[PDB]
């Protein structure tokens, strides 16, 4: 269980983290889909003026 | 097969396999064992 | 650097950083058997990582009306697992145990708990000539619980029983108690549906006190099969 | 240390452990320190000999790679008609590499980057569809690309005599040739290009328009048109810039962005309406902490 | 990196980066999960390792994941960790979680 | 002196003395995977007497009409002994197979059946576009019956299916047929309960024929496995 | 045993035989093993040194050709117009091998190859027949092959932001140029490419729609667009992959397919409706075991 | 004529004149003589 005293906070929390090891490895290198467009940035077409 | 005079122009140096995964991972000024009680 | 203690058995691994010590049984490290002591002449079968690892039971609430818990060693495991189904398939059997127990506190709580392995416990009952059923002592995974602790549910008593290997789980110093079983038996092997080679006891010597923390303080019990090997493959009985 | 890595570690067998003192799998996040748990000393594992090439992942091969760094269509007719006094058959580029988001968010990925750049120059072309469309197929119209270093003048029309390039490179390429390239050297002011600037590009305190520019990223500009004269028809000219990075450095890596971007001159954000890539909600929402939303129903 | 473990409804910001752990009156019980994914949306989409790995379709080798308990000091407890090799269900019991 | 033939594996014996030959596929021997080729990391368990042993499967009635018989190889296994159990709590397996085939007659009965082991067998269906279901495939230890045998229910031949691994039970000569199979795979190991590398087929080239002599003539498989280990231990399932 | 053999065997000489014991040409089908019997023991031969090489049936040899693919033609028009609102000026397919009888059938004689890829893009063009189709010749149109792997965005436009390719490799060809080619390694997860799944690629036991899909050939898909703005006139695109094959590496040979193939993601069969190739009847017949059907008539 | 860093970028490697008949055609546990009776 959680056990704490009388004057404790009953409710804690975690932290948690991962990672690779020395033994990971990766192969075929593609295009990631956590970012895309959709239309010209700001500033993007006064680059031309 | 570089013919330019410059020694910039080469192709890539896709070769340097050198590692070191510790200024990331463990850096920290006291070394820490494996096994051994983290402070 | 004894208060901290990992074990580590196939794929389960645990931690403690409040241990006491560890107690090996007699000065005693389980092994397989050897064949200057063997009997049975077929060829053992030696499930390593799939049988000597940790199983947690149930956990067991600590109250304070609380008079004590057993585990019938083999037994409560023989459902559980690959060493059961090994168990179930196979005629004979062998092992050691590694117990380890759980039971954290605070700073505040107080109370001391018996971490006792008793070999061959066998079970009394009270005011009665007939003895113990079945169901008495074949508890499986639930265990049991303790009528007369003080005398052991056996005629005994409590205050010799520290010649077994004990562990204590004082809540002011430590939080685990870890044991560690041989072989204990007469014979090479068994038949481990039908005898329990250990017992083990968990006895509220001094009781439980919250003291206005946290009322639910929980005990939790994780034994790994050492050494396991089981001979006379057939079919499944259960 | 430093190890060279041809392949990954091996794993090496492991056995029961019942040590006291020894914790492997505890660890303190606190000292700032990943955790040195290996896998040997948290199960028992077998051995493995393990050949698992780590090539494909170098930061040489990560980046060098082409990737769009430019792309601007133009037309290619006679603009002096109408009140229009000049010709105006060109373009003209400020050089940035914050345009496209692809490149840019794995550029970002470390705050200082020493490269060449391999520059590949696409054009393509299409006819007008307008009345008199009637197609006779594309002419192959000869391109100048001229690099216009800061403080050069810059051609104001197709026309111009900027357009002689006695000091400024030009490549003259033609539409059915292959792609033009050429390699730009490492053209920086300091050491390396910075990805981030957290300052001012200006000595005067101005109250607002210099934070995040810096004075190093003033690579120039990039002018193109078209030799050709005008057609009495009218062509739309697309050309298209790849950059590819080599010989290439990175330093101080950093947390890849999360937010779609906003604008080239700042790192604002505005994420989106919902999970996923929310400013609350960079992962998209499960029904609780105990539900699998990929579950297999056994 | 961290995970976002606590990526629900409700949970906006840092909420998402930690865990609730609290006093049970249940024993054995089950507090949280995660998936071990990385190119679907879950809690590992939010760590380095799946920001680089998601540049790359196959990968290979062991991974590990570290938790940090941030309670009192006088807060004490013991939780057991468990990961279950594909080829059936999640495990919601114990007794199936620490086969 | 090849007509005779003795196979001792664990608790398990068969003898027979009208052997043709062993046929041991593509020249090869089952043997455990080495560490040179594993890439699974975790320790593996190696039950040996009490897996690698003969199953015997139910018998099937050779018939005159009789088109033909089929065992997906680890899937016909799944469900039976300590190999199946392992299975069920391991998400990796790896073994090869030994496989007897009995079917004993008299000297004026006549036939010839076609021992054949197919590796990746991928089933095909007639007349549909639509793939086989998971009932159609996965029959177990019944095993399944060819549609058209003449095709390997697979669209090929049975005429060239003598370029796999095969032995003939020829009435006249010879009543037993023996292959032993080594791991095919690509992968080092598989998940066994979803994909199957080995279908040993029995197909009556030449049809039964009793001559007034019994009539009730079945066909016996049994299969050892080989060299088995086991890896990813979790809990059970089916 | 393991021989090289640049040449076949040679022939013998032989002798009259009448030995008691010695049964060269009696065999037992039974054991498994073909017939060991020779010609030289068969009967009385003279001596040949023969000098047939068997280079050209090496296995190598034997796949290392260039077959077709994939091919699949589409228009090169402006699809804005109408309801539509996305220029749609591309395609997409998920690569497979299994499309075109010809090179399946070659891969199905063995269960596992292990191979490179050699792929080659041909390009043709033509002008689409409709009211004004005056001919004014083929333009010379670039157009982008991009790889995208298993997870990668995939494009849904001609105009699309997915086709900068930071990280997704990319090929611009012209139609006028050489084919396009490049190599694709062996890129499977396993050891070697399966050309049969025995099994199901789902870890949940649905009824059907998972049987002999290989998890491992799951290579995800090819998207060629034309880089170009839509011109006034439309034109039809073909656009034809060749794969050769090499480095090649086969095991484990299986019976040669007979009955037509009707999937891509099974084995159905149904064959003809009559000899040949029928499911009763993969030869033709004759009209009794006793008669040659080409007899010579002397 | 290769020159690309990567080895599999190379041609074809139609070279391998190493035969073995005998793991189809003699799959056998006991070697078969020439003129011997099988069993
Ligand atoms: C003969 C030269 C004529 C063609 C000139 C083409 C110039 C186009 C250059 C585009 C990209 C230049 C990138 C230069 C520097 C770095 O990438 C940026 N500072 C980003 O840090
Ligand atoms: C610069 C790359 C852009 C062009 C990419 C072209 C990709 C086209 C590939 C078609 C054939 C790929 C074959 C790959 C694998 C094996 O043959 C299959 N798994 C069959 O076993």
């Amino acid at each position: 269980n959680l056990i704490v005293p009388k004057e404790a906070a009953t409710s804690t929390y975690i932290i948690g983290f991962a990672a690779a090891k020395n033994d990971f490895s990766l192969r075929l290198m593609r295009d990631s889909p956590d970012i895309g467009q959709s239309q010209q940035l700001e500033g993007a077409t006064a680059a031309f003026q | 097969i570089n013919f330019y005079k410059d020694s910039y122009a080469a192709s890539a140096s896709k070769q340097d396999f050198s590692q070191d995964p510790s200024k990331f991972t463990e850096p920290v000024a006291d070394a820490l064992k494996a096994g051994a009680p983290v402070l | 650097s004894d208060r901290v203690l990992q074990l580590k058995l196939g794929n389960s691994a645990i931690v403690t950083q409040e241990a006491a010590n560890m107690c090996c049984a007699y000065g005693e490290w389980p092994s397989y058997l050897p064949d200057n002591e063997a009997t049975a002449i077929d060829k053992p079968t030696q499930p390593e990582t799939s049988t000597d690892r940790f199983y947690t039971l149930k956990s067991v609430k600590w109250e304070g009306t609380s008079t004590g818990w057993w585990w019938k060693l083999p037994d409560a495991l023989n459902q559980t697992g690959m060493f059961g189904q090994n168990v179930q398939y196979h005629y004979l059997y062998r092992s050691g145990f590694l117990c380890h127990v759980q039971c954290n506190a605070t700073k505040f709580h107080q109370g001391a708990l018996l971490v006792v392995a008793i070999p061959e416990h066998q079970l009394g009952k009270y005011n009665t000539g007939t003895s113990a059923s079945f169901d008495d002592v074949m508890k499986g995974k639930t265990g049991g619980v303790f009528t007369h602790p003080y005398v052991l549910d056996d005629g005994t008593s409590l205050a010799c029983s520290l010649i077994f290997p004990h562990q204590w789980i004082n809540l002011r110093t430590n939080n685990s108690a870890t044991i560690m079983l041989p072989w204990m038996n007469c014979a090479p092997m068994d038949f481990a549906l039908r005898h329990n080679q250990w017992t083990l006891a968990i006895i509220p010597v001094v009781p439980l006190n919250t003291s206005g923390g946290t009322t639910m303080v929980p005990i939790t019990v994780s034994i790994a099969p050492m050494c396991c090997e089981f001979n006379g493959l057939r079919n499944a009985i259960t | 240390i430093e190890e060279v890595m041809k392949t990954v570690a091996n794993t090496v067998e492991s056995e029961i452990r019942a040590e006291l003192g020894v914790i492997p799998s505890l660890n303190a996040a606190e000292t700032g320190a990943t955790s040195n748990t290996t896998p040997e000393e948290a199960i028992q594992t077998r051995a493995v000999i393990n050949q698992h090439g780590t090539s494909e992942t170098l930061v040489e091969n990560f980046l060098g790679r082409a990737a769009l760094v430019m792309m601007k269509d133009f037309e290619y007719k006679n603009h002096v008609t109408g009140t229009q006094k000049v010709q105006q058959n060109f373009f003209k580029w400020t050089i940035n590499t914050r345009s496209y988001v692809q490149l840019r968010r794995k550029f970002e990925l470390f705050t200082y980057i020493r490269f060449d750049s391999e520059i590949t120059i696409v054009p393509t072309i299409r006819l007008y569809t307008s009345t008199g469309a009637s197609y006779s197929g594309l002419p192959n119209l000869t391109l100048q690309a001229m690099f216009v270093p800061v403080g050069a003048p810059t051609p104001k029309s197709q026309d111009s005599y900027e357009w002689q390039s006695a000091c400024n490179p030009s490549v003259f390429f033609k539409i059915d040739d292959p792609p033009a390239r050429m390699t730009i050297p490492f053209m920086c002011i300091n050491s390396a290009y910075g990805m981030f600037y957290d300052g001012f590009a200006g000595f005067e305190k101005t109250a607002n328009g210099l934070y995040g520019i810096n004075p190093a990223n003033t690579m120039g500009n990039l002018c193109i048109r078209v030799v050709n004269a005008y057609q009495p028809v009218q062509y739309t000219i697309t050309i298209r810039i790849y950059l590819k990075p080599k010989h290439i450095k990175a330093w101080v890596p950093r947390p890849p962005r999360t937010m779609p971007y906003m604008s080239i001159a700042n790192t604002n954000y505005t994420g989106h309406s919902s999970a996923p890539n929310n400013v609350n909600a960079i992962v998209g929402n499960r029904t609780n902490i105990t539900t699998m939303p990929n579950d297999i129903v056994t | 990196s961290m995970m976002e473990i606590n990526n629900v409804a409700g949970s906006s910001g840092m909420e998402r980066l930690r865990v609730e752990i609290s006093v049970q009156t249940d024993m054995d019980a089950l507090l949280f999960n995660i998936p071990l994914d990385i190119q679907l949306d879950g809690p590992l989409r939010s760590t380095l390792l799946a920001n680089i790995a998601r540049y790359y379709t196959h990968w290979s080798g062991s991974m590990e994941m570290t938790f940090m308990f941030c309670g009192s000091f006088m807060a004490t407890g013991k939780v057991i960790l468990c990961y279950t090799p594909p080829g059936g269900s999640c495990p919601t019991d114990r007794e199936s979680a620490m086969l």
